[PDB]
RNA sequence: UCCGCGGCGCG
C-alpha cells in the first residue's frame, strides 16, 4: 500500500509533535534542532498474522490500520536552523491535501 | 535590544512589501541602536509608522523613563503608499557580549 | 584454535560434500510477495531461512526448537547468519 | 610475534607444539 | 449501529475464556479512558458499550464532590439549586454523554493504554486458574529467569513466581527443573497475573504423608503431625493408627520405597523419619530417633515433656540444628 | 563460465551496463579495490573521529587538546560504566537519555574518567613512524583539537588546514602500550638517525 | 595590595486575574448569561465571589450550561471555593 | 600522574616485558582487585602499577612468587573448608 | 512508482569559530587560532586595535612579497578615508570638501585618470565625499602598478609616516613593542571549508551487510578509517596488543565487540579475540572458484 | 544512504 503524510506517529511525544501540523508539514518559520521531525511519514506494515491484541482492537475501533511502521524523516543530527521555504509535489489524478 | 516583533513577518529570511530593504539588514542596522535604561530593567518599545520617506528612531513611541540618544538613526525605507509597518522591541541590561545561541537555553518559553 | 592455512584442489567429493542442496533456476526473488522460492539463487532449504529462528511457510515460531524440518517448507530453524556459511 | 605479543609467542612455541 | 462489538464479544477464542460481558464492561472503560486522556479535557469517562446490537455510546462523568476534582466535568453544590438538590461528596453520575471517538493519536498509543487493559483483560482470565483452589497439588515447569526469584513460564493462562523460601534453595525453579506444592495468595505480578510454586513449606513437604505411603491416604496409618526441613531433610512420627505394628516401612515405604519419593519434585532429598508404637514409652522413646533412650518418664503434672535420652551416639536427641528432636514434641 | 570465473581474460563479455566492465569472482580479491587492500589489512574501525588542527602554546608536549563533543562522543560507553556504579541512573536507557540531554552531571563524570586516558593521533598520509603518536587530552572548548607546537616537526604537518583522526584504546594493554611506547615523551630521536625531533622550528 | 587600595582609597565610590478584572473576560459560554451576565454580576469577581457551593444563586443556566460551569474551574478561579470581598477577592489587591 | 617511563625501564632490564608484566599487575588490582601497595593520587589503575615498577618492590619475580603463595594458600583454605565441612555433620 | 514528494529548506546563520580557514589573495592561508577579547590585541597609540595578527615569518619563504606592498597602500587608502570623515563629522562646507578630492585624485605621474569635481555638482560631490567615508578605493591594473614613490606620495598626503610602520603597545603588557611594527588595511577571505561540516565521532553505530565494518563518511555515522601504513607505523612500535584490538574486537567480529561491549560497561576492560569475519568471506571466496581451502587444526 | 562508476575540490 502507498504511504501515509499523516501527523500521527507512534512511540514519540507530543513535545516533539507540537511543532508539526496535523497535514502533516512543518509549519513556516519555526526554530528546529536535531532530532526533531519534519514531515510525518508511516508505511503500510502488512498483517500477515493476526494477534490476539489486534484481533481485538481493529473490530472494536473500527479502524484496520491497524499498527505500521513510521518512515517519517528527521533533521540530520548537527545540523538545526528555520525552515524558510516548502515545496509540495502531487501527480495527477490524486487528490491534495489544503497546504498544497 | 534582544528581540524584536515585526508584525506581518514569520521568520527572519522573508519580507515586506513597501520596505526597501531585506528583514535581515533591518536587523543588523537594528542591533547598533543605543537607548537607556533607568528605571525599569525589561522595557519594551513600540514603532509605529505611516507615509512615503526613510524612518528614524526618532518616532519610537517613548515611555516614562526611556531616552534615545542618537534619534537621526535610520531603520528603513518606506517608499509604498500604504506600508505602514508595527514593530515591538524588547530591551534588557547587562554586561559583556551575549551570542544568540546561548539564548536558546531557556527551553520554556521560545 | 588454528596453527596452519592448508590450500590444494578441491575434488568434486568435497564440493558435494560441501553444497547443502543444487541450484537449477535462475529465479532470484518472487515478485509482489519480497520471498524467496524453491531452489535457486536464493531459496530456504538450499542455504538456510531468511528471517531467524522462522521457517519460510511459518509452521514454527518459537527459539527452542533446533534442527526441527518442516513438510511444507523443509529447513532448518537458526539465526540468518547460516547464510554466511552454508 | 614482533612488539609485546613475541614474548606470549614464544611462550606458545616452547610450552606447546613440542 | 457499531455492527462489530457483537463479533469481538462472539469471536470467540478470547472472549468466552473470560465472561462475555468482560469485554463490553472493562475494555470498553479502558478505552474510553484512553480516548478521554487523548483528548483535552481531563474529564472522567465512563463506557455506555454494549455488544448486543452496537449500542456503545461514552458519557462524561459528573464526579460530585466538595471540591474542584476532575475540573473539566466537574460536579459540586454549586448546581444544588438546579439539580434538585444533588449534591454531596463522592458521587460519580454521568453529568454529560460523548458521541464517538475514532482517536487515531489513541490508536498510536494503543500500545500504552490498550496494551496494559489487554494484559489486564489476560490476568482475569489467569487469577481465575492461577490459584483458585485455595490450596492444592499445583504444579510447574520452569522456562524463564528473573532476578531475586524464580519465574516459570508455566500454563494456566498465567506465569508462577517462587521466591528464595518458597521453592527449594538448594535447586530452585529454573531453567531445567520444575515444581510441584500448594499456593493459596496469588496478586497481579508482572505482565499479568501469575502463579506461584513453593515446594518447600509443610503444605508440600508434609503432603507426602498420603502421596508416598501407601496404607496411609486411606487412614490406617497414623499421620497427624509433621515438621521438616524445606527440601534438605523429613523426621517425622511414622505411627499406625492405633494398629501396634511396625510403622518405620509404611510411610518411608518398603525397603526405602518412600523416602527418595516423598520430595522428588521437591528437590529430591533424602530423609530419616522415626518410627513409634502404641506404647506411649516406647512412642516416647522412639519419637526422637537417633536417640539413645536410657530410662523411660513422662511427667503429666506441668505442661512439659521428659526427653530422657543419651547425648554420646545421640547428638540429634539433645538438639545441635534441629534434625530429629524438634519434630518430636509435636 | 569463463566469463564468471575470471572476466575480461578472453571476451570481455560484460554487458552490464552502457560500456561498464564488470566485475568477478577473481576481480573481487585482486586489484587495489579487492577484498585484501580493501578490507583485510587496512580495515576501518570503531571509537575514531575527524577534525581540522590548531595550535596551541599553554599545554605541554604531552599532553593535546580535545573538543567537548568529540571526547563525549567517543567516551559513550565509559561513562555509562561510571555512571552506573554511582548510582545516577539504574538501566542503560536511562544513562543513554541522561547523555542525550547532556545534563550538568555528566561534564564531571567525563573529566574524571578521562584523568589519565591516553589517546592516539596521526595524519592522513602516514608515512614515517614517528606518523602516529599518543597524548593524554585535556577537555577544551571549541570545535578543533589544539595541539603542542613542537611536535608538530615529527607529522611534518602545517596549519593551512591539514586534518587528524583520533583513536581510543580501551584495554590495559592497549593503555599501558599508549603509555610506555606511543608518548610524544617517549620518541624524541628519530628512528632514521640520531639527531632531535623536537628540535625548535 | 593595600597600597593600591589607598592610591583608590580617594577614587572608589563604595493574585486572582479573575476578580481583579470584568466578567467581559471570563470563559463561559453565551448560553449560560442568565446565571452571571442577566444575574446582577457585571464582574467576573461577583461570578468568583460564591465558592462551591454558592454558586447555585441562579438555577437558569441550561443543561450545556452545566459542562461550561465546568468550563470555569478549569481555569483555577471559579467553581473550588473563590470568595471575594465585595468585587475582589483578599489577594486580588492593588495596594 | 605520570609523564615517563623511564624509571621503569631502568628497573625492569627490558621494555617489552614491562608492558606485561605491569598488565598483569593492573588486571589483578582492577578485577578481583585488592589494596594497592603506594597511597594513591586519585588516579586510574593504568597509572598506579607503572609507580609501584619505579618504586622498585613489584616485578615479574616478585608478582608470580606472590600469585604462587596465594593459590598454594588459597587450596590449603579450600582443604581445609572440605574438611570442616565433613567434620560439621561428624 | 513515488506517488507524491515534498521538499522543505533550511536556512543556517553559520559564524565565524576556531578552525575555519581563511587567506588572503596571495596565497597566506590560516587556520582560525584563537578568538581573544578586544582589549588584548595590540592597540596603536589612538586606541584603535588591530584585528588580524599575522605570522610574518611566512614571507620570506613562500616569497609572497606582494601581501607587504598590498598592506603599505591599503593603509594609505584609509588615511584619505578617514580624514574625508574628519572633516565630514564637523559638516565642513562643500569648497574645502572638493577641492580636497582634487588633490588626491591628481596626485602620482602622468596617469591616464583626468577626473574634475569643478564641473560635477554640489550634491553629488556630497554624496561622492558621502560614499568615500569608508575609505577611498584605489585600483591598479596588474602590469603596471604604483611604485615605491607614488605609494610614499600618498601616504605623505595624509598624515602619517612615510615607512608605514607604527608604534604598538601590548595589552598584556602595556609596554611599547621596542621594533616598529608593519600595520595596515587588508583585504581578507572566507572559505566554505569550514570545521562544523568536518568534526564527527562514531561511539558504535551501523554495519555494512557482505562485510561486516563500519561504514564511511561524515552521513550514516561513518568510522574513520585505520589506514594500510598506520599498520606498519604501529608494528614497527612494539604494540601488538594495540593492533590486535584495532583490526579484531572493535572493527571486524560479531562476537568480539558484543561481547567486549558488554564487558566495558561493568568496569572490565578486558578483549576477547576471535576470527575476522572479513577473513572468512574471502576463505569462501576462495573455497567458490575450484580449491580446497580450511584452517588445519586446533 | 548500505550496491557500484564518473566528475570537482581539500590536504
Ligand atoms: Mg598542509
Ligand atoms: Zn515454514
Amino acid at each position: 500500500g502507498p504511504e501515509e503524510i499523516t501527523a500521527d506517529i507512534p512511540n514519540v511525544g507530543e513535545a516533539a509533535l507540537s511543532k508539526l501540523d496535523e497535514s502533516g508539514i512543518v509549519y513556516i518559520g519555526a526554530e528546529v534542532t536535531g532530532g526533531d521531525i519534519l514531515v510525518g511519514k508511516v508505511t503500510p506494515k502488512g498483517e500477515t498474522q493476526l494477534t490476539p491484541e489486534e484481533k481485538l482492537l481493529r473490530a472494536i475501533f473500527g479502524e484496520k490500520a491497524s499498527d505500521v511502521k513510521d518512515s517519517s524523516l528527521r533533521v540530520p543530527n548537527g545540523v538545526s536552523g528555520t525552515v524558510i521555504d516548502v515545496q509540495v509535489f502531487t501527480r495527477d489524478g490524486v487528490e491534495k491535501d489544503k497546504r498544497a | 535590544v534582544t528581540e524584536v516583533e515585526i508584525d506581518g513577518v514569520l521568520h527572519e529570511y522573508s519580507t515586506k512589501e513597501g520596505v526597501q530593504e531585506d528583514i535581515l539588514e533591518i536587523l543588523l542596522n537594528l542591533k547598533g541602536l543605543a537607548v537607556r535604561v533607568q528605571g525599569k530593567d525589561e522595557v519594551i518599545l513600540t514603532l509605529n509608522k505611516s507615509g512615503i520617506g526613510p524612518v528614524t528612531a526618532a518616532d519610537i513611541t517613548h515611555d516614562g523613563d526611556v531616552e534615545i540618544v542618537k534619534p537621526q538613526h535610520v531603520i528603513c525605507h518606506l517608499t509604498d503608499e500604504n506600508a505602514s509597518i508595527s514593530m515591538r522591541i524588547k530591551v534588557q541590561r547587562g554586561r559583556g557580549y551575549v551570542p544568540a545561541s546561548t539564548r536558546i537555553h531557556s527551553e520554556e518559553d521560545e | 584454535e588454528f596453527d596452519a592455512i592448508k590450500i590444494a584442489l578441491a575434488s568434486p567429493d568435497m564440493i558435494r560434500s560441501w553444497s547443502f542442496g543444487e541450484v537449477k533456476k535462475p529465479e532470484t526473488i518472487n515478485y509482489r510477495t519480497f520471498k524467496p522460492e524453491r531452489d535457486g539463487l536464493f531459496c530456504a532449504r538450499i542455504f538456510g531461512p531468511v528471517k531467524d529462528y522462522e521457517c519460510l511457510c511459518g509452521k514454527y515460531k518459537r527459539l527452542k526448537h533446533r534442527g526441527v524440518i518442516c513438510e511444507k517448507c523443509g529447513v532448518e530453524v537458526t539465526q540468518t547468519k547460516v547464510r554466511r556459511e552454508r | 610475534p614482533a612488539g609485546t605479543g613475541y614474548a606470549y609467542h614464544q611462550d606458545r612455541m616452547r610450552r606447546r607444539a613440542a | 449501529m457499531n455492527k462489530e462489538i457483537l463479533a469481538v464479544v462472539e469471536a470467540v477464542s478470547n472472549e468466552k475464556a473470560l465472561p462475555r460481558e468482560k469485554i463490553f464492561e472493562a475494555l470498553e472503560s479502558a478505552l474510553a479512558t484512553a480516548t478521554k486522556k487523548k483528548y483535552e479535557q481531563e474529564i472522567d469517562v465512563r463506557v455506555q458499550i454494549d455488544r448486543k446490537s452496537g449500542d456503545f455510546d461514552t458519557f462524561r462523568r459528573w464526579l460530585v464532590v466538595d471540591e474542584v476534582t476532575q475540573p473539566t466535568k466537574e460536579i459540586t453544590l454549586e448546581a444544588a439549586r438546579y439539580e434538585d438538590e444533588s449534591l454531596n461528596l463522592g458521587d460519580y453520575v454521568e453529568d454529560q454523554i460523548e458521541s464517538v471517538t475514532f482517536d487515531r493519536i489513541t490508536t498510536q498509543t494503543a500500545k500504552q493504554v490498550i496494551v496494559q487493559k489487554v494484559r489486564e483483560a489476560e490476568r482475569a482470565m489467569v487469577v481465575d486458574q492461577f490459584r483458585e483452589h485455595e490450596g492444592e497439588i499445583i504444579t510447574g515447569v520452569v522456562k524463564k529467569v528473573n532476578r531475586d526469584n524464580i519465574s516459570l513460564d508455566l500454563g494456566n493462562n498465567a506465569e508462577a513466581v517462587i521466591l528464595r523460601e518458597d521453592m527449594l534453595p538448594r535447586e530452585n525453579f529454573r531453567p531445567g527443573d520444575r515444581v510441584r506444592g500448594v499456593l493459596y495468595s496469588v496478586r497481579p505480578e508482572a505482565r499479568g497475573a501469575q502463579l506461584f510454586v513453593t515446594r518447600s513449606k509443610p503444605e508440600m513437604l508434609i503432603e507426602l504423608f498420603r502421596i508416598e505411603v501407601p496404607e496411609i491416604g486411606e487412614e490406617v496409618i497414623e499421620i497427624k503431625a509433621a515438621a521438616r526441613d524445606p527440601g534438605s531433610r523429613a523426621k517425622i512420627a511414622v505411627k499406625t493408627n492405633d494398629k501396634r505394628i511396625d510403622p518405620v516401612g509404611a510411610c518411608v515405604g518398603m525397603r526405602g520405597a518412600r523416602v527418595q519419593a516423598v520430595s522428588t519434585e521437591l528437590g529430591g532429598e533424602r530423609i530419616d523419619i522415626v518410627l513409634w508404637d502404641d506404647n506411649p514409652a516406647q512412642f516416647v522413646i522412639n519419637a526422637m530417633a537417633p536417640a539413645d533412650v536410657a530410662s523411660i518418664v513422662v511427667d503429666e503434672d506441668k505442661h512439659t515433656m521428659d526427653i530422657a535420652v543419651e547425648a554420646g551416639n545421640l547428638a540429634q536427641a539433645i538438639g545441635r540444628n534441629g534434625q530429629n528432636v524438634r519434630l518430636a514434641s509435636q | 563460465v569463463d566469463a564468471l570465473l575470471d572476466n575480461g581474460r578472453r571476451g570481455r563479455a560484460i554487458t552490464g551496463s552502457n560500456k561498464r566492465p564488470l566485475k568477478s569472482l577473481a576481480d573481487m580479491i585482486k586489484g587495489k579495490q579487492g577484498r585484501f587492500r580493501q578490507n583485510l589489512l587496512g580495515k576501518r574501525v570503531d571509537y575514531s573521529g575527524r577534525s581540522v588542527i590548531t595550535v596551541g602554546p599553554y599545554l605541554r608536549l604531552h599532553q593535546c587538546g580535545l573538543p567537548k563533543k568529540m571526547a563525549l562522543e567517543l567516551f559513550k560507553p565509559f561513562i555509562y560504566g561510571k555512571l552506573e556504579l554511582r548510582g545516577l541512573a539504574t538501566t542503560i536507557k536511562a544513562a543513554k537519555k541522561m547523555v542525550e540531554r547532556e545534563e550538568a552531571v555528566v561534564w564531571d563524570i567525563l573529566d574524571e574518567v578521562i584523568r589519565e586516558h591516553p589517546v592516539l593521533l596521526n595524519r592522513a598520509p602516514t608515512l614515517h613512524r614517528l606518523g602516529i603518536q599518543a597524548f593524554e587530552p585535556v577537555l577544551i572548548e571549541g570545535k578543533a583539537i589544539q595541539l603542542h607546537p613542537l611536535v608538530c616537526a615529527a607529522y611534518n604537518a602545517d596549519f593551512d588546514g591539514d586534518q587528524m583522526a583520533v583513536h581510543v584504546p580501551l584495554t590495559l594493554e592497549a593503555q599501558l602500550e599508549a603509555r610506555a611506547l606511543m608518548m610524544s615523551t617517549n620518541n624524541i630521536l628519530s628512528p632514521a638517525n640520531g639527531e632531535p625531533i623536537i628540535v625548535p622550528s | 595590595a593595600t597600597i593600591l587600595a589607598e592610591q583608590l582609597e580617594a577614587f572608589v565610590d563604595l493574585f486572582d486575574p479573575i476578580l481583579l478584572r470584568p466578567v467581559d473576560d471570563l470563559e463561559l459560554t453565551v448560553r449560560s448569561a442568565n446565571c452571571l451576565k442577566a444575574e446582577a454580576i457585571h464582574y467576573i469577581g461577583d461570578l468568583v465571589q460564591r465558592t462551591e457551593v454558592e454558586l447555585l444563586k441562579t438555577p437558569n443556566l441550561g443543561k450545556k450550561s452545566l459542562t461550561e460551569i465546568k468550563d470555569v474551574l478549569a481555569s483555577r478561579g471559579l467553581s473550588l471555593g473563590m470568595r471575594l470581598e465585595n468585587w475582589p477577592p483578599a489577594s486580588i489587591a492593588d495596594e | 600522574a605520570r609523564v615517563t617511563v623511564q624509571d621503569a625501564v631502568e628497573k625492569i632490564g627490558n621494555r617489552f616485558d614491562l608492558v606485561l608484566v605491569a598488565a598483569r599487575r593492573a588486571r589483578q588490582m582492577q578485577v578481583g582487585g585488592k589494596d594497592p601497595l603506594v597511597p594513591e593520587e586519585n588516579d586510574k589503575t593504568t597509572v598506579i602499577a607503572l609507580r609501584e615498577i619505579e618504586e622498585g618492590l613489584i616485578n615479574n619475580q616478585i608478582l608470580d612468587v606472590r600469585e604462587r603463595q596465594e593459590q598454594q594458600e588459597q587450596e590449603a583454605a579450600e582443604l581445609q573448608a572440605v574438611t570442616a565441612i565433613a567434620e560439621g555433620r561428624r | 512508482g513515488v506517488l507524491k514528494i515534498v521538499k522543505v529548506y533550511l536556512a543556517v546563520k553559520r559564524r565565524i569559530q576556531p578552525g575555519d580557514k581563511m587567506a588572503g589573495r596571495h596565497g597566506n592561508k590560516g587556520v582560525i587560532s584563537k578568538i581573544n577579547p578586544i582589549e588584548d590585541m595590540p592597540y596603536d597609540e589612538n586606541g584603535t586595535p588591530v584585528d588580524i595578527v599575522l605570522n610574518p615569518l611566512g614571507v620570506p619563504s613562500r616569497m609572497n612579497i606582494g601581501q607587504i606592498l598590498e598592506t603599505h597602500l591599503g593603509m594609505a587608502a584609509k588615511g584619505i578615508g578617514d580624514k574625508i570623515n574628519a572633516m565630514l563629522k564637523q559638516q565642513q562646507e562643500v569648497a574645502k570638501l572638493r577641492e580636497f578630492i582634487q588633490r588626491a585624485y591628481d596626485l602620482g605621474a602622468d596617469v591616464r585618470q583626468k577626473v574634475d569635481l569643478s564641473t560635477f555638482s554640489d550634491e553629488e560631490v556630497m554624496r561622492l565625499a558621502e560614499n568615500l567615508r569608508k575609505g577611498m578605493p584605489i585600483a591598479t591594473p596588474v602590469f603596471d602598478g604604483a611604485k615605491e614613490a607614488e605609494i610614499k606620495e600618498l601616504l605623505k598626503l595624509g598624515d602619517l609616516p612615510t615607512s608605514g610602520q607604527i608604534r604598538l603597545y601590548d595589552g598584556r603588557t602595556g609596554e611599547q613593542f621596542e621594533r616598529p611594527v608593519t600595520v595596515g588595511y587588508m583585504y581578507m577571505l572566507k572559505l566554505n571549508h569550514l570545521v562544523d561540516d568536518k568534526m564527527h565521532a562514531r561511539s558504535t553505530g551501523s554495519y555494512s551487510l557482505v562485510t561486516q565494518q563500519p561504514l564511511g563518511g561524515k552521513a550514516q555515522f561513518g568510522g574513520q578509517r585505520f589506514g594500510e601504513m598506520e599498520v606498519w607505523a604501529l608494528e614497527a612500535y612494539g604494540a601488538a596488543y594495540t593492533l590486535q584490538e584495532m583490526l579484531t574486537v572493535k572493527s571486524d567480529d560479531v562476537n568480539g565487540r558484543t561481547k567486549m561491549y558488554k564487558n566495558i560497561v561493568d568496569g572490565n576492560h578486558q578483549m576477547e579475540p576471535g576470527m575476522p569475519e572479513s577473513f572468512n568471506v574471502l576463505l569462501k571466496e576462495i573455497r567458490s572458484l575450484g580449491i580446497n581451502i580450511e584452517l588445519e587444526d586446533e
